[PDB]
């Protein structure tokens, strides 16, 4: 999980 | 009461997939977004339209194919579909080399500086950031600027999620309910099925406390004179  | 979906074509969807940015921009390189661009490829292909994907595209680039784009002749096509897959901030996605205003983007297909898709469905669907807020979940005849449909992936200030190895959150869940509900519902039905999807079924993990076990609702912008049938 990563933030765009 | 239904837009007319009957012409020769769907029309076309372009998909821009931006993965790696200018090193100078300070930009982390979007993992899991080709799975998004590829399965968004089939998705639209499937629902009979011209998909054309466009990777790592500067701001520069961004504008001028969107600006080539709303200067074809689009008579013979029922609709236009937009998904823009980047890093982003309130109302900016970004090129690979800087922003660009998403207004000025979706400006060009305007009823009155599109003449060929007045009166069609204009759909935007946004993978990207409106800011850095988490969720820590709980327990003239016709207006210009109608006949446009906006799908973001986030609530306005927040962060959007993208998993590395699935793609993002709400492109995942926009597909898969595309894939079972486009020969069923209607287009806001379809993304409301998303709206659930997104809101239930994940959540963040994380060994950063600060961004662990956070969540994410999507936001539909309509502003559709009509109903949408794919079929």
């Amino acid at each position: 999980d990563e933030v765009d | 009461n239904s837009y007319k979906m009957d012409y020769p074509e769907m029309g076309l969807c372009i998909i821009i997939n931006n993965k790696n940015f200018h090193k100078s921009t300070g930009m982390t390189s979007r993992s899991g977004t080709d799975v998004d661009a590829a399965n968004l490829r089939e998705t639209f292909r499937n629902l009979k339209y011209e998909v054309r994907n466009k990777n790592d595209l500067t701001r520069e680039e961004i504008v001028e194919l969107m600006r080539d784009v709303s200067k074809e002749d689009h008579s013979k096509r029922s609709s236009f579909v937009c998904v823009l897959l980047s890093h982003g901030e309130a109302g900016i996605i970004f090129g690979t080399n800087g922003p660009v205003d998403l207004k000025k983007i979706t400006n060009f297909f305007r009823g009155d500086r599109c003449r060929s898709l007045t009166g069609k469905p204009k759909l935007f669907i946004i993978q990207a950031c409106r800011g850095t807020e988490l969720d820590c979940g709980i327990e003239h005849k016709i207006p210009v600027e109608a006949d446009f449909l906006y799908a973001y992936s986030t609530a306005p200030g927040y962060y959007s999620w993208r998993n590395s190895k699935d793609g993002s959150w709400f492109i995942q869940s926009l597909c898969a309910m595309l894939k079972q509900y486009a020969d069923k519902l209607e287009f806001m039905h379809i993304l409301t099925r998303v709206n659930r999807k997104v809101a239930t079924e994940f959540e963040s993990f994380s060994f950063d406390a600060t961004f662990h076990a956070k969540k994410q609702i999507p936001c539909i912008h309509s502003m559709l004179t009509k109903e949408l049938y794919f079929y």
